[PDB]
């Protein structure tokens, strides 16, 4: 990945590593509420 | 943890709204400690509830001993 990185500029990758760190902490709460809940995966009824 | 100061102790008047809610908020705290320690042996870094009196000042020591209750949100 650090190779990718290296097309950037530090302005460009420090904006990204924000964006994911924010990802992230919806994942994990995500993934926590499915581990307790049993929803982990969630069917979708309808199209968009 | 903070939120809990916060709501349940009164800053300008040094006590909190009843020993009770205290209690609560030293009880959550001793749980984020349980949390964010994964080895048997190491005791509580808040030992007596008394601790909390004059909180925000010690309660800031606490949660910095373990660092990363500042950077993961609470487990669902």
């Amino acid at each position: 990945p650090k190779y990718l990185f290296a097309t950037l500029d530090k302005a460009q990758y420090e904006a990204y590593c924000v964006k994911v760190q924010a990802r992230q902490k919806k994942a994990y709460r995500f993934f926590h509420n499915g581990l307790i809940n049993n929803k982990l995966f969630v069917a979708k009824d309808k199209a968009p | 943890v903070h939120r809990m100061v916060e709501l349940m102790y009164v800053k300008h008047e040094k006590r909190w709204i009843d020993p009770s809610l205290k209690k609560l908020t030293g009880d959550f705290i001793r749980r984020v400690e349980e949390r964010f320690t994964s080895v048997e042996g190491q005791p509580s870094l808040l030992q007596n509830y008394s601790d909390l009196d004059e909180p925000y000042p010690a309660v800031d020591r606490i949660l910095a001993a373990y660092p990363e209750a500042s950077t993961q949100l609470i487990n669902a």
